[PDB]
RNA sequence: CAAACCGCCUCUGCCCGCG
RNA sequence: GUGGAAAGGCGGGCAGAGGCGGUUUG
């Protein structure tokens, strides 16, 4: 669906957008095609608003950092996991704007991916959300918004 | 014909990032380590340049000295597209043009080619310096696992000169600081003339410590400083018995420009 | 048929999978080298009037294969599908449970999957002064994970304790033919004992390369020479594996060379008894 | 004759990127797993070619220990084009040239194919030492497995000296910090020739620490590193009646400079002791 | 208690030599 | 009494040239 992210796709790509997310309170959900066929239809109504793409990065970095500490780089790879909840909503206690509505779109999903991993495996439990962490910014790419 | 072997003089020391340092791939990193690194060849390749463009300038006021560079008459030869004629830059390598000297009795009274080497069709001949890549020192490591940056990422942008609009981008660099552990080896093939191959490295050391090393360096990313630690020189004896039979210059304080140099290496000319 | 089943689990590739004619000729310099001259021809004396060995074929985690015999192809219609027939004779190995099928002409499977595979590695060869090369290649068996080469023995037990077991822990160490020097030939050797359940027949399958005494009745023919001590072995017609003798007991022929002793080429058969149909 | 074999085993690290190549340049890997390797025949003539270079500086110096370099003058054979003219690298295999002997008498006395083994016409005086070929550690294989990258992809590129143009190319580097498994064994046909012998290969192991191992060596691809694990002199009885009478010298932390001088009068000691 | 934008483009991306 | 013996896929090649974090707000 090329054409769909049409006009209310907002509209449109909500129908269960948060239901399943929630249901998806933990980390490892589903390993099959259902990581990448939510990861489709989480982007492919962010791009009908705006959804300003390049205040991610340092998610980016982190998640480097705790891999790196997967690679036997730090047996603590518990305070870069809480350090993303300090930063989780301080881009939105920053600056507020147009694009604001995808970021309704974006924050409802964070805390079903945030809250889980007090008590977890660190180098497991982690490939999921790191798979759904960049195929929304290269479906996002691929539909014409970065 | 005829290669010999007496020795084997290795540099060691220290790269001092004095600014950023940008070489690309997004700065390099080895996969395992994850730290940025130089390679040997952005290095050799780097050296070379330069100390090519310093013969071309010269390349009269030599060949008394260095014969076969009397065979070329400074320029490219992209103005007339032939391998070898009397222009000094004599190889395309895919649409640009480079000095190698053809042959090895040719390459071997060339100065460039005698110490980084060279190529060719019937004749071959290679190098006498050994450039091996530079990882971070040991306390740049530690300064890692400490939890410290070692790459920025630097945000540059490009002005329109009539409406003042401006275009961001965003560069990658290792921080200006930065160390990386260095060695280059100088293969001694012949007692004749090593001096003038030392000699002729450490005019392109110099000449990097002035320009700048891989990025943009016009604009300031580059700014290499060599701290040097040990020339060592390691002889044909060394490698038999396996004793520290190896005669050290005491440099561990001293500049590229302040090796070059009588003092330093008189044990390594008794030593012959 | 019990027989003692020597595994040689591969350290690097072979040559090639090695011929009985090769593996005689690794155990023979391996007893001149260890023991002396006059125990080399105990070994001789030992394989005319008693032992054989065969030769080596594919192992692949504890299935160990053996060679097809040719008598499974003048009647293979009578077995039986084109695709299958043909499928069915190309093939060069079946399986131990598969063989001691086709020994008694049933219908039998043929293996999916070749143990090894023959790769040939570009090599350079650099002078000294100038790093100027040229190339050539070279051709090589590389194995699989759990795969390897072994070879059966039949005979007493203290030629095997004697003789064998030693020049198995000699050409551990220096392999069985090939550029041995680059790590190829090497192997460890452990031992088993397999049991084949074979048909007492008239006829026989060799597992060995066979050099005939009289004409057999089926046969796949096979020239090869050899190498003994620099000396080029003239090419000689054995029979390859797998084919059809009646009580012929092969034979080893002395060499001449031009060397210090005789060399002789080990050109006994291996019989294990097959059914045949008429013809 | 025979009396027993020598096994040198231990480790290589490569500490800078090692690249072969398999004829956009991959290096060369196991047909079935995947892996890279080190082959044995790339660091056999690797040690031979410096080994030569460093026998082809003393030809004057060891005509009293080792005849038969009386024969050569130190040099190459390339201008006038007759093999074995006299001087050092006489035989011309293809298009390169090498010293290679071309008689068994001759070769008994060459400290090079002595060890490393002649090829000659109507004589061939076999190498011996074998280098076996060398795999990654079983360490390197769990890291494998770990889905980490075991070869890299490093993007070179060549530059015009006046237009400054890029024009790049890539290789493919193994990850430098690997290891690898080497075993080196020995023949001992003589016990005269042994001390000598293994002198000379420690030596060749030591000139390969300075130099490099295939690829573009002086744009920083070798630094091969070796750390060796143990010896074994495995005698002649081993291999007759399969009992533990194999002396073990133990050289667990040692580099070839520590173990030219520091266990060749002491290490040694034993093996001498049962020649 | 920061309003608004711009958040990478331009060019090459394996050759000469052994069979 | 080994289709063997001997043989470094390697020499040379800078991930580089160009580009104000900037325009308006007492
Ligand atoms: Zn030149
Ligand atoms: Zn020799």
């Amino acid at each position: 669906k090329k054409m769909l992210e049409k006009g209310k796709q907002w509209e449109a790509i909500q129908p269960y957008f948060d239901n399943v997310v929630r249901e998806a309170k933990n980390f490892l959900e589903w390993s099959p095609n259902k990581r990448l066929a939510n990861a489709v239809t989480v982007a492919a109504y962010l791009t009908s608003q705006g959804l300003k793409t390049n205040q991610v990065r340092k998610i980016l970095d982190m998640a480097r950092t705790t891999e790196l500490k997967v690679k036997r780089g730090e047996g603590d790879i518990k305070d870069d996991l809480v350090k993303m909840r300090y930063l989780l909503a301080y881009t939105v206690g920053k600056a507020t704007g147009q694009s604001k509505y995808s970021l309704d779109a974006f924050h409802r999903i964070l805390d079903p991916m945030l809250e889980v991993l007090m008590g977890s495996p660190k180098k497991e439990n982690f490939e999921k959300f790191y798979d759904f962490l960049q195929a929304v910014v290269a479906y996002h790419k691929f539909f014409g918004g970065g | 014909m005829d290669r010999r072997f007496y020795g084997k003089i290795v540099i060691k020391g220290k790269i001092k990032a004095v600014t950023g340092l940008h070489i690309g791939s997004p700065v390099i990193k080895d996969p395992h380590t994850g730290l940025p690194y130089i390679p040997g060849s952005s290095l050799k390749g780097r050296l070379r340049s330069l100390f090519e463009i310093l013969v071309n300038s010269r390349l009269g006021e030599w060949r008394e000295k260095y014969p076969s560079l009397a065979n070329y008459s400074p320029g490219s030869c992209r103005p007339d597209n032939q391998e070898n004629c009397g222009k000094f830059f004599n190889r395309k390598i895919n649409r640009g043009w480079i000095h190698v000297c053809p042959d090895y009795e040719t390459a071997l009274a060339c100065p460039v080619c005698r110490l980084f080497g060279a190529s060719g069709k019937e004749s071959n001949f290679p190098s006498r310096i050994i450039v091996r890549d530079a990882f971070l020192t040991k306390e740049w490591e530690e300064k890692w696992r400490a939890g410290e940056a070692i790459t920025e990422a630097k945000i540059e942008v490009g002005i329109d000169r009539v409406t003042s609009q401006a275009n961001p981008r965003t560069n990658e660099r290792v921080v200006a600081g930065a160390e990386f552990e260095f060695e280059i080896i100088y293969n001694v093939e012949n007692t004749t003339h090593w001096r003038d191959d030392i000699k002729n490295l450490l005019t392109a050391m110099a000449l990097l410590e002035d320009s700048y090393l891989g990025g943009s360096g016009s604009r300031g990313y580059g700014k290499v400083k060599f701290i040097f630690d040990s020339f060592e020189f390691r002889p044909l004896d060394y490698y038999r018995t396996g004793k520290d039979e190896d005669i050290v210059s005491i440099d561990a304080r001293e500049k590229s420009v302040s090796d070059i140099f009588d003092s330093l290496f008189s044990e390594v000319e008794g030593k012959l | 048929p019990k027989f003692i089943a020597v595994k040689l689990i591969p350290k690097g590739p072979f040559r090639d999978i090695p011929r009985a004619d090769t593996l005689f000729g690794a155990i023979g310099n391996a007893i001149s080298a260890i023991h002396g001259q006059s125990a080399v021809e105990e070994l001789v004396d030992a394989f005319v009037g008693g032992a054989r060995i065969s030769s080596a074929f594919p192992y692949s985690g504890d299935t160990y294969y053996l060679p097809k015999p040719l008598s499974v192809e003048p009647a293979l219609e009578g077995i039986l599908r084109y695709t299958t027939a043909k499928r069915l004779r190309k093939a060069k190995y079946l399986d131990l449970k598969n063989f001691e099928l086709a020994l008694r002409l049933r219908p039998f499977t043929i293996p999916e999957e070749i143990p090894y595979a023959r790769v040939d590695v570009p090599r350079v060869v650099l002078d000294r002064v100038t790093q100027d090369s040229s190339i050539y290649f070279w051709e090589e068996i590389r194995f699989r994970e759990k795969s390897g080469v072994y070879f059966l023995y039949s005979g007493p037990r203290e030629v095997f304790d004697g003789y064998i077991a030693p020049a198995m822990r000699f050409l551990g160490d220096t392999g069985i033919g090939g550029k041995s020097t680059w790590g190829a030939g090497l192997f460890e050797v452990e031992f088993h004992e397999m049991k084949i359940d074979a048909p007492g027949s008239e006829y026989s399958v060799t597992l060995s390369n066979a050099l005939p005494t009289k004409t057999p009745v089926l046969w796949r023919l096979l020239r090869k020479g050899g190498w003994s001590f620099g000396r080029r072995k003239p090419r000689m017609t054995f029979i390859a594996e797998g084919s059809i003798v009646k009580n012929d007991p092969g034979g080893m022929e002395r060499l001449e060379l031009g060397l210090s002793h005789e060399v002789y080429v080990y050109g006994l058969t291996f019989p294990l008894g097959v059914e045949l149909p008429e013809g």
